[PDB]
């Protein structure tokens, strides 16, 4: 709360033309002391030499055998991520996927994917897995390539239907600036190009993607560690038998960003195709909507508290509205909805995984689009409107909707099934003695292909409503 | 007519489920005809409802059973046909509720009232 | 300046005078700096500017229609 | 690492904008002069 240490003070407490004699007479003797070299990235531009020796000071402090013949050019010393921009194991490769990010100027793929690569390559094993290991199971990650090829040549339709939705296919190179990956969210209403407008498959880099790694720390389970499969099978794809196999010490622990919710016979049906199930920890059986919800919406959320209290009014078409969600509330089936409130997604080799991922990547998608409808909207005490409908989970995947339909003097349920992956069922069930305020399958298709609560409020008020 | 605007109100809004005898009493005459109480209410609302439990309403039943018109609540249980819609969910907590309803004993209607009771049951 | 600090901590970490060079263009630097010739700050000077030039551009427009509006014998 | 990084940038953005003061005042000199020599002119033909 004062500057007296600038220029009143710092001057006269440094203990001139000819008092510089301190470079011979003085000298008889980069963490958290000396911060003027530490800091080379502020007195000078990120250039080729400046990071070249941030590099080795690094390597030298933290602990990493790499050097060169002098400074202004550095390696990365790892399984292969030696690569010079403009020999103990790969060759040196110059590969466009690790130059045209960081062509000119790049500061941000320089520092994690090598730190990253280095933390997921290191365990107990001494010159048997960190490296022997480490490559194999980087070899054996080219498969999905050729996959990936194939199915984007079999799929010659669209790249909406295939690669996002449906299964997967909307997978990308990983090398340098850009790692593995796959289609973890499928919001197709979203803010769109007025089914993206592009040349050619997008590397999940352009907006946003989930990260998927290959990682392990006791799955040392049979994979093969060369890529063998990879003619064009008959229709979609084929497997990669393995077992040449060794105790690889590696697995494919992916980065599952949110705990989505799930059913347990999606979590018992993956059960049998990798081991045990996704998770190895006590269940948060908790109400699974409720959490689920909160943490959907957290992304946008700012510091102010919202205190919905299951609360779930939002806006509509040219008014307000209001919601409920039916949390913790125990339905007729018993138990409360299972709660799958965790991060550990260390999976296993890609066996018999060709849908044992994207039906609860589905599953986790109709959830979240379930409850899309409030994200950041807190308007309480609308007298106008209140469209209050309660999402009531009985069965895995069955949502319903009730609305004060005008034809009865009551609410109006429909069963809102995910039969499909993106065509939903929107069946209804009306009264003995209501008039046809019930929609044909063309509006129910349009919600479906929508997949919004509040779009299908607010088609409920206009279109169907017809007063 | 009021029952319908009455119903309305309280299906729009998640009340303490208990002020609801209150907020009955008060909005109604308290005796004028009680043949318009709850009793159509469950049977009405289930119809639209179809495939659906109908959460937060068995409250309101079980608050009525506890001290209301039991014959009325038994004819209308009666007539229900919903053996034809056969849901095995909510006609599920209906012979729940039913086992306990008829279990202890049923009340005094001093007059034929138990006669049809007895055939509505 | 960086470079003077770079060759500050080279002369103090190496085992010449960068010290002596470093002051030297130091005082070079100042003197250049000082050499333009506004010794105070250079607000009042470009307010003091801007008035100067719309008194000149008054006066230069004054002259004209004094110079222009010339009918009498 | 915090203070010393802004008393760096600090003395920074007081020679950048010393540098650009400079410029400013050598260009408003010549702008000034080339006035006073213009308005001079004027005042000497109109007297």
């Amino acid at each position: 709360l004062s500057k007296m240490s600038s220029l009143l003070e710092r001057l006269h407490a440094k203990f001139w033309s000819e008092t510089i004699k301190l470079v011979r007479q003085v000298m008889e003797k980069q963490h958290l002391v000396s911060c003027l070299e530490t800091l080379q990235k502020a007195l000078k531009v990120t250039s080729l030499p400046a990071m070249t020796d941030r590099l080795e000071s690094i390597a030298r402090q933290n602990g990493l055998g790499s050097h060169l013949s002098a400074s202004g050019t550095e390696c990365y010393i790892t399984s292969d991520m030696f690569y010079v921009e403009v020999h103990h194991g790969e060759n040196p490769v110059s590969c466009p996927e690790l130059v045209q990010q960081l062509r000119e100027k790049n500061f941000d793929e320089f520092s994690k994917h090598l730190k990253g690569l280095v933390n997921l390559y290191n365990l107990p094993g001494d010159n048997k897995l960190k490296t022997k290991m480490y490559l194999a199971l980087q070899s054996l990650e080219q498969d999905l390539s050729k996959m990936a090829i194939m199915y984007w040549k079999a799929t010659n339709a669209g790249p909406l239907d295939k690669i996002l939705h449906g299964s997967v296919g909307y997978l990308t190179p990983r090398s340098g600036g850009h790692l593995m990956n796959l289609k973890y969210y499928v919001s197709p209403s979203d803010l769109l190009d007025d089914i993206i407008l592009h040349e050619n498959n997008v590397s999940r880099s352009l907006g946003m993607n989930a990260s998927v790694t290959i990682e392990g720390t006791s799955a040392v389970y049979k994979l093969p560690i060369a890529p063998l499969i990879m003619g064009s099978h008959p229709v979609d794809n084929k497997w990669t038998p393995s077992f040449n196999s060794v105790d690889l010490p590696a697995c494919f622990f992916l980065k599952f960003p949110q705990p989505i919710p799930v059913s347990r016979a999606f979590v018992q049906k993956l059960q049998n195709c990798t081991g045990i199930p996704l998770f190895e920890t006590q269940p948060t059986y908790a109400p699974l909507y409720e959490l689920i919800t909160q943490f959907e919406l957290s992304k946008d959320p700012d510091p102010i508290p919202l205190n919905h209290n299951m609360r779930f009014y939002a806006a509509l078409p040219g008014q307000q509205h209001c919601y409920f969600l039916n949390k913790d509330a125990p339905l007729p089936d018993g138990r409360s909805l299972q709660g799958t409130l965790v991060s550990k997604i260390t999976f296993q080799h890609p066996g018999r995984v060709p849908l044992i991922l994207n039906l609860i990547r589905h599953q986790v998608a109709y959830n979240t689009l379930i409850g899309s409808c409030v994200k950041r909207t807190i308007l309480k005490e609308d007298s106008p409107g209140l469209l209050q409908f309660e999402v009531c989970p009985l069965s895995e995947s069955r949502f319903s909707v009730s609305f004060q339909h005008p034809v009865n003097d009551s609410l109006v349920c429909v069963v809102m099934d995910v039969q499909d992956s993106t065509h939903v069922s929107c069946k209804l069930y009306k009264g003995l003695s209501d008039a046809l305020i019930c929609t044909d399958d063309f509006i129910a298709k349009v919600v479906q292909r929508c997949m919004s609560i509040p779009v299908t409020m607010r088609a409920i008020r206009r279109k169907a409503e017809t007063i | 007519v009021n029952l319908k605007q009455a119903i309305l109100q309280a299906w729009k809004e998640r009340w303490s489920d208990y002020q609801w005898a209150i907020n009955m009493k008060k909005f109604f005459p308290k005796g004028a005809t009680w043949d318009i109480l709850n009793l159509a209410d469950a049977l009405l609302e289930q119809a639209m409802i179809g495939p659906s439990p109908n959460p937060l309403i068995l409250s309101y039943l079980k608050y009525a059973i506890s001290s209301q018109m039991v014959s009325y609540s038994s004819v209308l249980t009666a007539i229900s046909k919903f053996d034809d819609f056969s849901r095995d969910l909510c006609v599920q907590a209906l012979l729940d509720i039913m086992d306990m309803f008829c279990d202890r004993l049923s009340c005094h209607g001093k007059a034929e009232e138990c006669i049809g009771l007895c055939r509505a049951l | 300046f960086l470079p003077l600090v770079h060759n500050i901590i080279k002369c103090m970490d190496k085992d010449q005078d960068l010290n002596a060079l470093k002051s030297k263009f130091q005082e070079m630097r100042k003197l250049i700096s000082t050499m333009p010739g506004i010794h105070l700050s250079p607000e009042q000077q470009q307010q003091q500017l801007q008035s100067l030039r719309e008194q000149v551009r008054t006066k230069n427009e004054l002259l004209q229609k004094y110079k222009s509006l010339c009918m009498f014998e | 690492e915090n203070q010393v990084l802004e008393l760096l940038i600090h003395r920074d953005g007081e020679f950048q904008e010393l540098m650009k003061l400079a410029l400013n005042q050598g260009k408003i000199h010549h702008e000034m002069q080339v006035l006073e020599k213009e308005v001079e002119k004027r005042d000497s033909d109109i007297q």
